[PDB]
RNA sequence: AGCGGCGAGCGAACGGGGAGCAGCCCAGAGCCUGAAUCAGUGUGUGUGUUAGUGGAAGCGUCUGGAAAGGCGCGCGAUACAGGGUGACAGCCCCGUACACAAAAAUGCACAUGCUGUGAGCUCGAUGAGUAGGGCGGGACACGUGGUAUCCUGUCUGAAUAUGGGGGGACCAUCCUCCAAGGCUAAAUACUCCUGACUGACCGAUAGUGAACCAGUACCGUGAGGGAAAGGCGAAAAGAACCCCGGCGAGGGGAGUGAAAAAGAACCUGAAACCGUGUACGUACAAGCAGUGGGAGCACAGUGUGACUGCGUACCUUUUGUAUAAUGGGUCAGCGACUUAUAUUCUGUAGCAAGGUUAACCGAAUAGGGGAGCCGAAGGGAAACCGAGUCUUAA
């Protein structure tokens, strides 16, 4: 059978040009009054998935 | 290239791409194996532990008796029950690319003029549909193990080689990897080598 | 393609029981016992190719020591006296002389006793 | 060149790991699996993205965005495809006749991706600023 | 795409390529008025099925128990598929290719005659406790969620073509269709069963549980479970007769036969295991029984092995096992990393900015089929822009 994409991962990551994955940062949902505006400013761009995590993501996203 | 006829000595023109290519052995080995595997009638099966006739009753209890623990009379460790990874009927066909199949046939026909096993004739028919005449049609030609490849639908010639074991008649569209190799001479009528040159471009 | 394995398992077993001739009891007849008899016997054979070169050097040195002491010197002073005299005969041949040509050994001891002292 | 003379290329056929077949094979008695754990059991092995029971990375992180339903019906036309449209007129429906975009596409964009050579006529599409400066550089009119 | 403790997982459509492709009735009265239809029944034809018939050609010779083998020299072949015959047969047999055959009974078409339904035209008609709704459930990929649509247990309840449904909450447009009656071939699924035919399927611990009087013997009150067990030889020519014995059993002859060490407890006849004969060793010598050295002896190098150095099995599991931890009485046979599909990577091969087809068609591994898929472009949540783009007034 076809490999089923982990569908909850397909909403967290998007594949980029050289092959890696962009993702939204954690810690920017709620409880923001106490967070600094500098710290919240750096969680707003999308980051690239780290080296050690990438083997866990391509396992999850085979049709990315 | 050029292909000299059997006796008219007037060599018809072929494209050197089809009859003078360099031989590719890895290409021809792959298409001669995929022909051989696609001839498999993959029809066999055995019984797994599910399919062996028996009861799912555990033979003895798990503890207590000093026997080894068992849970099915149809386990594959046991006699008369269960092949472990039992066969199913399967498809042993392989995919060949068309440019790999045509590259192989262009490389076999190029090699048949190298080892002088391609002989091009201009006509190879026989009057009566009799095996006796064709048995003669190949003594003067000095052939015993041959594959005749014609362009027409000659059924007189087709029956006359149906009993001769080492003689095969084709129709220039069903020539294959293993037939162009397993015969000592390949003899092609001049109308047939026109068609075979065409389909291999 | 079912493969029966009675022919090549017989031969593989027969090859090991043939290496176990002369072994006591089930070590010559039973494959399970004779296999680890043969594996142990090859283990010992590896080890005693090392010990053979020690046991013979032990045997030569004990015979040169006896044959030196009949000529009135110890093994240590005879081997030191041969090295100061630059005589390069090994102990295999020094023991071979000591039983077969004793008068060729009393000459060797004299050539050692001289150049030592 | 007989049937008993044909060989594969060297290295085209590796053998295949046969596990659990003695000491010399280097795959006996465990099958390359090591000693007793979950991963050495038959069928054992955890599912994808399992981290132990630590919150997995695809659940540690927020979902973002939405699927557009207009990016599924748009395509990009490279300048390499402006010569294959069979007539010099690049409509939307003539890019499908040459099997360039796809039959469910309603919007195509012509982007600067390589070597427009011919008098072409793009009608009803979008072109970029580079592709407009290349179509007119070869003698093409965009409608 | 979505659904989803947005977890595990579930998973479409639209659209496209194909296989196969027929539409028709009643809610209805008239003119016309068997008017084709679609059925059944019956002769008639064509064709299978159910018995069958014909088939084409080789002899010498050596080995051998026996020739189909070897060597020699011919002949058939639209037949050299297969099987049998004293060893391996184109030419000995049965067949096979091919050419043929049916009293009678049936399958299929067709030709239909005779019966049943019943055309075509004019007009009207246009399926109500329904649709919809409230409540509760279920089905849709869709878990009530913003949620369409379908079904309906319960409670209600329209409009009746100038009207009604749907287009994913809902509304307006404007596109499309006409629910609440019904019938409908092919493409599709299957194989208890019959016929051929095939196999990189099994070869008696395998293959059906069952190659054999097998769902049997046996077991169970019962439901139920459920075995083991193939082979003389070419042909019984299966051992007349004589001996020992208990008018035994078994045996020894004689005989058959190529072979009886093929004698029926029968091809081959392994290993464990048990004997006999022979060589050597062994009755003052301590222990993984070997190994290294090594006399003596017996043979024609082999066998044995006094004395002697070193030396606590194997596996498993472990920090670690001679361990007094696990496992194994032994032999023999079987017994554990497979298969399908998807994905990624390496090798390799073909073709390269292109590469490849899937189903299907098909004189079938060909050729056709480019529906698609992947790649040549990416940024962005997206619109969008595009070799750049997002970020941000910049």
């Amino acid at each position: 059978p076809k490999i089923k994409t982990v569908r909850g991962a397909a909403k967290r990551f998007k594949k980029t040009g050289k092959g890696g994955f962009k993702h939204k940062h954690a810690n920017l949902r709620h409880i923001l009054t106490k967070k600094a505006t500098k710290r919240k400013r750096h969680l707003r761009p999308k980051a690239m998935v780290s080296k050690g995590d990438l083997g866990l993501v391509i396992a999850c996203l085979p049709y990315a | 290239m050029e292909l000299v006829l059997k006796d008219a000595q007037s060599a018809l023109t072929v494209s050197e791409t089809t009859f003078g290519r360099d031989f590719n052995e890895a290409l021809v080995h792959q298409v001669v194996v995929a022909y051989a595997a696609g001839a498999r009638q993959g029809t066999r099966a055995q019984k797994t532990r599910a399919e062996v006739t028996g009861s799912g009753k555990k033979p003895w209890r798990q503890k207590g008796t000093g026997r080894a623990r068992s849970g099915s009379i149809k386990s594959p460790i046991w006699r008369s029950g269960g092949v472990t990874f039992a066969a199913r009927p399967q498809d042993h066909s392989q995919k060949v690319n068309k440019k790999m199949y045509r590259g192989a046939l262009k490389s076999i026909l190029s090699e048949l003029v190298r080892q002088d096993r391609l002989i091009v004739v201009e006509k190879f028919s026989v009057e009566a549909p009799k095996t006796k005449l064709l048995a003669q049609k190949l003594k003067d030609m000095a052939l015993e193990d041959v594959l005749i490849i014609t362009g027409e639908l000659d059924e007189n010639l087709f029956l006359a080689a149906r009993n001769l074991h080492k003689v095969d008649v084709r129709d220039a569209t069903g020539i294959d990897p293993v037939s162009l190799i397993a015969f000592d001479k390949v003899v092609m009528t001049a109308d047939a080598v026109k068609q075979v040159e065409e389909m291999l471009a | 393609a079912r493969v029966k394995r009675g022919v090549i398992a017989r031969a593989r077993h027969k090859k090991i029981l043939k290496q176990a001739k002369g072994y006591y009891g089930a070590r010559s007849r039973v494959y399970r016992v004779a296999f680890q008899a043969v594996i142990k016997a090859g283990q010992y054979a590896y080890r005693d190719r090392r010990q053979r070169k020690r046991q013979f050097r032990q045997l030569w040195i004990a015979r040169i020591n006896a044959a030196a002491r009949q000529n009135g010197i110890s093994y240590s002073k005879f081997i030191n006296g041969l090295k100061k005299a630059s005589v390069e005969i090994d102990r295999k041949i020094l023991a071979d002389i000591a039983v077969f040509d004793k008068v060729a050994f009393t000459a060797l001891v004299e050539k050692a006793k001289a150049a030592l002292a | 060149m007989r049937l008993n003379t044909l060989s594969p290329a060297e290295g085209s056929k590796k053998a295949g790991k046969r596990l659990g077949r003695g000491i010399g094979s280097g795959l006996g008695k465990t099958g390359g699996r090591g000693h007793k754990g979950q991963k050495s059991r038959s069928g054992g092995g955890v599912r994808r993205g399992f981290e132990g029971g630590q919150m997995p990375l695809y659940r540690r992180l927020p979902k973002f965005g939405f699927t557009s339903r207009k990016a599924a019906i748009t395509a990009e036309v490279r300048l390499s495809d402006l010569a294959k449209v069979e007539g010099g007129v690049v409509d939307l429906n003539t890019l499908k006749a040459a099997n360039i975009i796809g039959i469910q596409i309603e919007f195509a964009k012509v982007i600067l991706a390589g070597e427009v050579t011919t008098p072409v006529t793009v009608r009803g599409l979008r072109v970029t600023k580079g592709a407009r400066a290349a179509i007119e550089a070869a003698g093409g009119k965009i409608e």
